[PDB]
RNA sequence: ACACCCAGCC
């Protein structure tokens, strides 16, 4: 979190690594944002079928 | 990662000019004049030495 | 190899420096792309990048190419280029490498950022001649990483039908993939029990021991008929 | 489309009045009429962008869909309802249903088609396989024989 | 009531490396945006410590000679993914 | 017998006949024509077809139930 | 099982790799890497009159190339040659089979996916070449629908002599020059060769003696006699048409028209002496006037390739293809072709004309908007007032785009390379030149203009209720001038629509095609010349009537 | 995404071919529309 | 006997490049001389690297590649050194190769620059040309690079490492008297540095009965050879190739009769 | 994988010959000199030198494939002059040219260095 | 081929042209036979080509426009016969698959969308029944 | 001596429709002896011409002044004194079409001879009495020299 | 195997 660039290098981690991913069984797993319809809002659609 | 020994296009030696180029830049020389003072006339060598990134400097931060 | 404007391309041939064209200054191109990639696709930004790269390399300054900059247009880049002793539109007189004759049409040449893609041929080339065969079908495996065979699909099958090359179609779909032999009873049409070592052929169900026919077929067809029998469907193999 | 009403109206040409619809032509005019109309409509689709396809291919398609008196769709509901062998139909689509129907009714596949022979690995009757070759003993006897 | 900080910030990470994107046919820009993800440079500085199942490292990456002001924040200057090439658009021997 | 099929020999018939004769030649069959040093079975079969000397009878199956025997020699070669 | 492992199944003796160009091969040849050739094998039957060659191949073994991988005895045992050092079993007898590495001249079916039409699986002759890619002549790229941007292609090697014979006699590339789909040559001259042969056959192309005998080296069907020069004094000079006359085979006769042929020239006094050299006349096998382009050398009915195929068979047309490609490429070494920024810039007068046209068009659109805003726009019959207004705006903007394009192309010099590729037909179109030079034009989504995605606005930057050209997606800038952000976004919308259509229509069209195939996979012409299906029901009493 | 009728592909192996590729993958959005329906693709 | 009578005038001659002019010569001969400059002048370059220890951030093949591209002085020894293929030794020997040794270990705090000056060679006549120096690799404390290399003799047709030139600027007919290149707008093109026209004129008048006769050269040496020696070796090598071809042709003619 | 060794562009291994002669039957007095392991360097000069010889009617060269290392030089001469003699004379003239150029270059270098 | 001079008078008897065309028409056989049914089918199968042949090899056109000689006319008749007999559909040719491929290959290039449906959607509309159309119309 | 046509022409106009090609120009010329009319495409880089220049056309079927058929092969190593010595612009081509003014009954009275010289075309209109040596598919030479 | 992603070419 608070490590500076030198501390990151000494710890064998790239300073330029953005992070934002988990490490599960050694695999860098990233969660992709999932789109969904907005909740709590009234929506009137055009079912013609 | 490191400066190429030779210009890819013509084959002029530019591996010995990276440190001199950095020193000239630290001497408040503009990039064009720094390249001219190093004898790089053809724009291929100027491309080679102007567009290079010294990634080995960052690679050397990690302990062996 | 791909540029920064969706201009793909595989390396077609590799010429040495003496074979490639060259300017009056001795500069030879590192890459030569066909003009015909430009007009249909209208990657004019590629050409502007080449011009701006020439101006940048000569001037010694990483030139700006932000999308919607109103201060940078083609005319200003051309005027800057003309000050360095080059043609304002970026063309140059190239000399034919093989003969040394001047090329009649002046070539558009300059620095452009190319990038090599992971799709390298050595990770794609693939061949097979009687490799390992999978369990269920006794057909070639799937994938280069198991010496698998290429799939001769439905549309290839129809294309060879249209050719009329029935023998090639048979060789592809029966002989080159999974030949097999079965023994079928003649009275009924069910696969029979053949002991080839003791030379005893019988069809339990008919009490038949002398009327048995040997039929060549793909192993996949045998599998289909065996699954059908397990599904209580009886494909009788009437050979007469 | 109300073709038969519009055709019967006063002061309306009953000769050149056509419809882009295909079912109305079949049910009003005839089977040959819908064949011709289908030909014209397919040609209109293909040659709208300037592309050209030889006439005989359109003729073959139109004849195939109108060979059996009624309009035969290029779908399961039109191809699998022909009198073809069960194996060709099961290779097309609805595979298990066709095989069940054949098993129940005891249909026999006469191996006359192409897919039937491909599945069984026999020489398909298609081009090079639509005939047989025989040895000519008399012609082999005569002439030169180096080895 | 509002003013854009700069219009060029409508593009994504992989479309911001394109120089002069507004002089391109938009399908070309889309394909390039799908292409830079396949270009190989130095994917991370500590590549000699990681053991990934696949990894590609270019010997001599170069920052583009024709830059975009947006890549000063994508760190494309420190981890480039290509080389500036003396490209000549010509029909030489028919092999292109 | 008043054969009704075309007297011309089809492309498919040419392909199959050349293939079969090449296979026969490769299996040490007697070549029916002199050869000036050709060793490829396909070339020998092609030469043996240029002359009307292939010993094969094409049996063309009419649709209904019947067949017709045409000597390769008594067909017009289309090349 | 049926569709996945019976109708189509994985096969042995198949290779796959990337394709790259090679203009030095014939149309019927395919370059094959050394490894691919050394991997797959072809089984030759040992005979008394080829036993020495096969014995040498066996002796060379699998290590060296060309060599053998297996010896199959008459009984059936298979001996592997990389596992047996003793020479006892390497003796060959008649009836033995030797599986040799495929070498030059072996026939191979060469396929690309999707396998759309019949010409997408043609036979080629293998030629062994150093590197690791399949190589194709540029002419065969059109039937395969293949480019060299990473396309991979399959190579099937027929195993027995019968299958090899029929691939040779039915489906080699020279035998498939003319498709039956539309009775036109499916292949043709393309890209560099087409642009350079448009340049070459221009009236003002004169070749010195040295260049002429350099070009004649690449002419395979050359009888060896150098033709009399068109100009004898004050210097021997051959014209381009004079060399192309040597390329043209036999004595074919053909008449065609160049793309730039004026319509009124036929009725004019100079009908048979074209001022523009636009009437292609090949008489007695010699090109005596005109400029060749896609309309006389491409995939068009009645082109020179079609006449060559229908006059001199298939082999001579193959040589014609290869000769055109090699000769024109080696002349292009001298002439050279290019495209640059200078080819996308018009005169200042042209830019002023385009700007004035766009200003007038915008003024007209504002006038129509004002007329409709006061309910002074009478709707056209058969359309609503909104539809009438949209039609008027679209017609005005289309007229503006057409006028700007015409003004752009009026100013292109003969040396412009955009026009060089457009008139030759090699690549590009007049619309592309107009878009690059003058105006990209209107951007359409689902046929209409840019919709009001926001609350009655195309983008937040416009005011509500703005039907003008800029708001609804009329890109008034050219590609050279650069698009402003709003019209950049609208252009992105149009391009996305194109991509969606390309990526969606495949999944409909492939299913339509497959259904059409399986509807009539068995219909064929039987031996009484009738067309019947598998049930012997006559579909047509004669094929095509 | 659920117990061991659930979303799939919510978590993916981070793309480490190029730094631009990593950044692009870390900023991706997915629409659960099936893979038909040209309107959401526009 | 229809051989030409070429003449040479040398304009500039420094330690880096030679700028000369050839008159009364075919275009083909001048072009072939240029191609021989680029690709058929032998020099000595590192071609066999064996690495004992390499703890640097650069893998072994990278170090070998950067070693191969270092130019080595090849003034007079390249003539007396035989190709490794033609030599009778088993693998390598002093008569057909030159031995180099590099042994660097960084134990100081600051970074160590393994440059070309660390390439110690047994033969005193073959050294890296920079003896600022060519950078081979940068080393952090605790990292060592210890390797031994052998330099063969070769020319540019094999690999670009054996290229002695650093851009051969070749020009002929600086003003289009021959119209070998057609300018669509001649006024826009800069004049060549060898041009002989005033400001008003853009290109020379067309010469219908002219051929390429004067060729301007600028052979810039990377450092392996002096530029004059590059040109002399090029001419000698082309002469030797032609003489070998003549010998083979004579043998073939005598065998065919 | 299939990358050829770099030295095959200029080296003859056991089996090939540097030059071969093949009479051309299409026209009288013509030869097809096939030279292995060469390129345009020795093709262009030979063609240009042959073009000067007034008794040489045709003189061209081609490289059948840029990946194959082989050139084919076709020479057709007057009836009273053999093509092989034309080839030998062309090579001799080229050698004389290059010797003279080398000598003059050495003299010019000496003059420039001296002053 | 025969170096026919289009200026000098020709030696081709128009009766020879008539006889030659009539004789050639009997060699271009698509439906061989003798009975009236086969004869009518043969006449119909080559009606258009026979009309074109009689129009092009007309007596006046050959005498005035083309001006071929007797040898040239005989060669022309031989060539027409040879080229026609080479154009007859070979038995065993799978024309069904060929036609399906020929109609399905353009489908890959056509785009989607008074309004009249066209392109791939209309092809779906046509090859199916489609008991409910998309855009019915009547060209009255 | 094989001289099919012989006259002196005045260059009345050059490229009336514009500069169609850079190196080739179309001369519209009119004679005065036989009063003919010659459109002719000539190379300009190797042989310039100006408006109002007199030049002699000696269009002939053979340069060897013996009637021996040349057969149309380049023979630069020929010593016999051909006709291409007294003219400074020699061209070779094929007469590819001959038009006229024929009716159904009357004979030709005004003939046009079209000759293609490897691409450079020429039309020669005049009285039929002069254009008799011209024949379709006949190979001819065109000889030009300017007159001071 | 199986499943799921990603990606290539149309
Ligand atoms: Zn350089
Ligand atoms: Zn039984
Ligand atoms: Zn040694």
């Amino acid at each position: 979190n608070g490590l500076t660039d030198r501390d990151l290098c000494e710890l064998n981690e790239c300073p330029l690594d953005p992070g934002g991913y988990f490490i599960i069984n050694g695999s860098e797993k990233v969660l992709i944002a999932q789109e969904k319809m907005a909740t709590n809002t009234v929506y009137v659609f055009a079912k013609k079928d | 990662m490191i400066i190429p020994v030779r210009c890819f296009t013509c084959g002029k030696i530019v591996g010995n000019k990276w440190e001199a180029y950095l020193g000239l830049l630290q001497a408040e020389y503009t990039e064009g004049d720094a390249l001219d003072a190093l004898g790089l006339k053809r724009y291929c060598c100027r491309r080679m030495l102007l567009a290079h990134v010294d990634l080995i400097e960052k690679l050397l931060n990690y302990a062996p | 190899f791909a540029s920064r404007h969706g201009q793909k391309g595989t390396c077609g041939i590799q010429y040495r420096q003496e074979d490639m064209p060259f300017t009056c200054e001795g500069i030879t191109p590192d890459i030569i792309i066909n003009p015909h990639a430009i007009p249909s696709r209208m990657t004019i930004g590629h050409l502007i990048e080449c011009l701006q790269g020439k101006v940048s390399a000569n001037k010694g300054e990483i030139g700006d190419a932000t999308p919607f900059n109103d201060a940078v247009n083609v005319q200003k880049i051309s005027n800057l280029l003309s000050d360095y002793g080059y043609h304002l539109r970026g063309n140059e007189v190239l000399y034919n490498g093989f003969t040394g004759r001047k090329i009649t049409s002046q070539i558009f040449i300059g620095p452009t950022y190319y990038q090599r893609l992971k799709h390298m041929v050595d990770d794609k080339i693939h061949s097979r001649a009687r490799g390992p065969i999978q369990i269920l079908n006794r057909q070639p495996m799937e994938g280069r990483s198991r010496d698998g065979g290429l799939r001769f699909g439905e549309m290839e099958r129809d294309c060879q039908i249209a050719h009329g090359a029935a023998q090639f179609l048979r060789e592809r779909l029966f002989e080159a993939s999974d030949p097999y032999q079965v023994h079928v009873c003649n009275l009924c049409g069910i696969m029979a029990i053949a002991n080839t070592r003791t030379h005893t052929y019988e069809c339990r169900g008919c009490r038949n021991k002398t009327q048995i026919s040997l039929v060549r077929m793909p192993y996949a067809c045998k599998l289909l008929f065996q699954e059908l029998m397990s599904m209580s469907i009886a494909p009788r193999m009437m050979s007469v | 489309v109300s073709l038969m009403r519009v055709l019967s109206e006063k002061d309306v040409d009953p000769v050149r009045t056509t419809s882009n619809d295909i079912v109305e032509i079949f049910t009003v005019l005839g089977i040959e009429a819908v064949r011709k109309a289908l030909e014209r409509e397919l040609y209109h689709v293909i040659s709208f962008d300037g592309s050209y396809v030889n006439y005989r291919h359109l003729a073959l398609l139109c004849d195939t869909m109108t060979c059996r008196g009624h309009l035969m769709a290029i779908t399961r509901h039109g191809v699998n309802r022909q009198d073809t062998g069960p194996l060709m139909k099961c290779s097309f689509e609805e595979t298990v249903d066709v095989l069940m129907e054949a098993a129940a009714h005891g249909e026999s596949d006469p191996m006359k088609g192409v897919s039937e022979n491909i599945m069984l690995g026999q020489l398909a009757p298609a081009g090079t396989g639509c005939f047989d070759l025989l040895l000519d003993a008399e012609k082999c006897k005569y002439g030169m024989e180096i080895p | 009531t509002h003013c854009e900080i700069h219009p060029s910030m409508i593009l994504g990470v992989c479309a911001s490396i394109i120089p002069f994107p507004d002089h391109n046919q938009s399908p070309r820009n889309t394909y390039q945006s799908a292409m830079g993800k396949q270009a190989m440079g130095v994917y991370i500085t500590n590549f000699h410590v990681r053991m990934d199942t696949l990894a590609h490292v270019l010997y001599y990456p170069q920052k583009p000679l024709v830059t975009t002001r947006s890549m000063e924040y994508l760190r494309f200057r420190e981890l480039p993914a290509g080389i500036n090439s003396i490209v000549a658009i010509a029909s030489y021997t028919g092999y292109n | 017998q008043k054969r009704i099929t075309t007297p011309y020999m089809t492309k498919y018939e040419r392909a199959r006949v050349l293939g079969t004769r090449a296979l026969q030649i490769a299996m040490c069959a007697p070549v029916m024509v002199e050869l000036e040093g050709e060793t490829d079975p396909l070339l020998i079969a092609m030469k043996e077809l240029k002359a009307r000397k292939i010993p094969i009878i094409i049996r063309r199956y009419l649709p209904d139930g019947s067949y017709e025997d045409w000597g390769v020699d008594e067909l017009i070669i289309s090349d | 099982r049926v569709r996945g492992n019976l109708m189509g199944k994985r096969v042995d003796f198949s290779a796959r790799t990337v394709i790259t160009p090679d203009p030095n091969l014939s149309i019927d040849q395919v370059g094959v890497p050394r490894s691919i050739a050394a991997n797959m094998t072809f089984a030759e039957i040992v005979t008394p009159f080829n036993i020495d060659r096969l014995q040498e191949l066996v002796r060379r073994g699998n290590s060296q190339y060309p060599g053998a991988k297996y010896i199959i005895r008459d009984n059936g045992d298979r001996i592997d040659l990389r596992f047996h050092p003793k020479p006892s079993d390497l003796h060959l007898q008649t009836g033995y089979k030797v599986e040799r590495h495929m070498c030059d001249g072996d026939i191979v079916i060469f396929n690309r996916q999707p396998t759309l039409h019949k010409m997408s699986m043609m036979g080629h002759r293998v030629r062994i070449l150093p590197w690791s890619t399949f190589r194709l002549n540029l002419s065969v790229t059109t039937p395969y629908n293949a480019d060299f941007d990473g396309d991979e292609m399959n190579l099937h090697l027929p195993q027995s002599l019968e299958t090899r014979a029929e691939i040779q006699e039915l489906a080699m590339v020279p035998r498939m020059i003319v498709t039956p789909q539309s009775n036109r040559p499916v292949m043709g001259i393309v890209q560099d060769t087409l642009t350079a042969v448009r340049k070459f056959t221009k009236r003002d192309v004169f070749l010195e003696r040295g260049e002429v005998m350099n070009l004649l080296m690449f002419l395979s069907t050359w009888d060896g006699k150098v033709p009399q020069p068109a100009i004898l004094k004050p210097r021997p000079l051959w014209t381009g048409k004079q060399i192309f006359s040597l390329i043209i085979p036999g004595h074919i006769n053909c008449i065609r028209t160049h793309s730039t042929h004026p319509d009124d020239e036929d009725s004019g006094p100079y009908k048979h002496i074209s001022p523009g050299d636009t009437k292609v006349v090949v008489e007695n096998g010699e090109l005596i006037m005109g400029i060749l382009c896609k309309k006389s050398l491409g995939t068009s009915a009645g082109s020179l390739v079609h006449i060559s195929y229908l006059e001199m068979g298939h082999d001579i047309t193959r040589l014609f293809y290869s000769n055109i490609q090699t000769v024109i490429n080696n002349w292009l070494l001298i002439e050279g072709h290019t495209i640059g920024i200078g080819d996308s810039i018009a005169d200042s007068k042209t830019y002023q004309d385009i700007q004035n046209t766009i200003k007038k068009a915008k003024q007209d659109v504002i006038e129509v908007i004002e007329k409709a805003h006061n309910n002074e726009l009478e709707p056209t019959p058969g359309n609503t007032l909104r539809q009438t207004f949209e039609n008027q705006v679209n017609r005005i903007l289309n007229d503006a785009r057409d006028k700007t394009g015409s003004s752009a192309q009026k100013s292109l010099s003969e040396y412009n390379n955009f026009k060089s590729m457009v008139v030759s037909g090699a690549k590009g179109s007049k619309i592309n030149i107009s878009q690059v030079i003058a105006v990209v034009g209107q951007q359409n989504v689902e046929g209409k203009r840019i919709p009001f995605g926001f609350k009655h606005r195309t983008l937040p930057h416009f005011i509500k209720d703005d039907y003008g050209p800029e708001s609804r997606g009329f890109v008034e800038n050219s590609y050279l001038a650069g698009l402003t952000p709003t019209e950049f976004f609208f252009h992105a919308m149009g391009g996305r629509e194109g991509l969606i259509d390309t990526a969606v229509k495949t999944a409909e069209t492939g299913y339509i095609q497959r259904r059409l195939i399986k509807s009539m996979e068995s219909v064929m012409v039987k031996y009484d010349a009738t067309v019947r299906n598998s049930i012997n029901q006559v579909v047509q009493l004669r094929y095509g009537e | 995404w659920g117990d061991q009728q659930a979303r799939a592909g919510v978590s993916q192996v981070l793309n480490r071919l190029t730094f631009a590729s990593t950044l692009s993958h870390l900023r991706r959005l997915n629409s659960p529309i099936g893979r038909k329906l040209a309107k959401p693709r526009q | 006997p229809y051989a030409n009578q070429p003449t040479v005038r040398i304009t500039e001659l420094t330690d880096e490049n030679v700028k000369f002019i050839i008159e009364n010569t075919d275009l083909a001969v001048a072009n072939s001389i240029r191609r021989v400059f680029i690709a058929e002048v032998p020099i000595i370059a590192i071609d066999w690297v064996q690495i004992d220890a390499n703890s640097s951030v650069l893998h072994d093949e990278f170090i070998a590649h950067r070693l191969g591209l270092i130019p080595l002085t090849s003034d007079d020894i390249v003539d007396k050194l035989q190709y490794s293929r033609d030599c009778t030794c088993e693998e390598f020997c002093p008569e057909c190769s030159v031995e180099f040794t590099l042994d660097v270990r960084c134990n100081e705090d600051q970074t160590r620059h393994v440059t070309s000056r660390d390439l110690i060679s047994n033969s005193p006549r073959v050294i890296p040309v920079t003896s600022d120096d060519i950078l081979i690799v940068k080393l952090r404390k605790g990292q060592e690079l210890r390797l031994r290399a052998y330099a063969k003799k070769g020319f540019g047709k094999e690999h670009a490492k054996w290229n002695p030139t650093a851009g051969v600027a070749f020009e002929y007919d600086p003003d289009n008297a021959l119209r070998h290149t057609v300018y669509p707008k001649p006024e826009e093109w800069p004049k060549s540095e060898y041009s002989e026209l005033d400001e008003d004129e853009s290109q020379a008048p067309y010469d219908p009965n002219g051929k390429p006769e004067r060729f301007y050269y600028n052979v810039e040496s990377c450092g392996s050879l002096r530029p004059e020696t590059i040109v002399l070796s090029a001419l000698s090598g082309l002469k030797k190739k032609l003489s070998d071809l003549q010998t083979q042709l004579s043998h073939e003619i005598q065998s065919d009769v | 994988m299939n990358a050829p060794p770099a030295f095959e562009s200029f080296l003859l291994f056991e089996g090939e010959k540097k030059i071969t002669i093949n009479k051309d039957t299409k026209v009288p007095n013509a030869c097809l000199f096939t030279i292995n392991k060469e390129d345009h360097t020795l093709g262009n000069i030979i063609k240009s030198q042959l073009l000067k010889d007034p008794q040489v009617l045709f003189a061209g060269y081609k490289v059948p494939h840029p990946l194959e290392h082989k050139i084919i030089i076709r020479v057709q001469t007057t009836p009273d002059y053999s093509p092989q003699e034309a080839f030998t004379n062309a090579i001799t003239d080229l050698i004389s040219e290059l010797s003279l150029l080398e000598e003059r270059f050495r003299v010019a270098i000496k003059d420039k260095q001296e002053g | 081929i025969f170096h026919i001079n289009p200026r000098l008078p020709s030696d081709l008897h128009p009766i020879k042209v008539v006889e030659g065309v009539k004789e050639l028409s009997k060699k271009l056989v698509i439906v061989n036979g003798d009975d009236p049914l086969s004869r009518q089918a043969q006449e119909n199968a080559t009606l258009l080509f026979n009309i074109h042949l009689r129009s092009t090899l007309c007596s006046r056109r050959m005498a005035e426009e083309f001006r071929l000689s007797g040898e040239a006319f005989d060669w022309l008749l031989g060539e027409i016969e040879s080229k026609f007999n080479q154009a007859i559909a070979h038995p065993g040719e799978m024309v069904g698959a060929l036609a399906a491929q020929s109609l399905g290959e353009p489908a890959t290039q056509m785009t989607l969308n008074k309004n009249v449906t066209l392109g791939v959607p209309r092809l779906k509309e046509l090859i199916n029944i489609s008991k409910k159309p998309k855009t019915p119309s009547l060209t009255v | 001596a094989g001289i099919l046509f012989e006259d002196i022409f005045d260059v009345k106009d050059i490229d009336p429709e514009g500069k169609k090609f850079d190196r080739v120009s179309r001369l519209h010329c009119e004679s005065e002896s036989f009063k003919m009319d010659l459109i002719l495409d000539v190379n300009i880089q190797i042989y310039p011409v100006d408006l109002g220049d007199k030049f002699r056309l000696v269009i002939a079927s053979t340069l060897y002044e013996d009637g021996t058929l040349d057969d149309g092969e380049y023979n630069p190593t020929d010593d016999r004194p051909s006709r291409a010595d007294q003219f400074e612009y020699v061209m070779y081509g094929k007469v590819y079409r001959i038009e006229g003014d024929e009716t159904s009954t009357e004979a030709a009275t005004r003939l046009s001879a079209y000759v293609s010289y490897g691409g450079l075309l020429m039309r020669l209109q005049g009285d039929a009495n002069n254009l008799h040596g011209f024949e379709v598919d006949s190979r001819v030479y065109l000889l030009m020299k300017k007159l001071a």
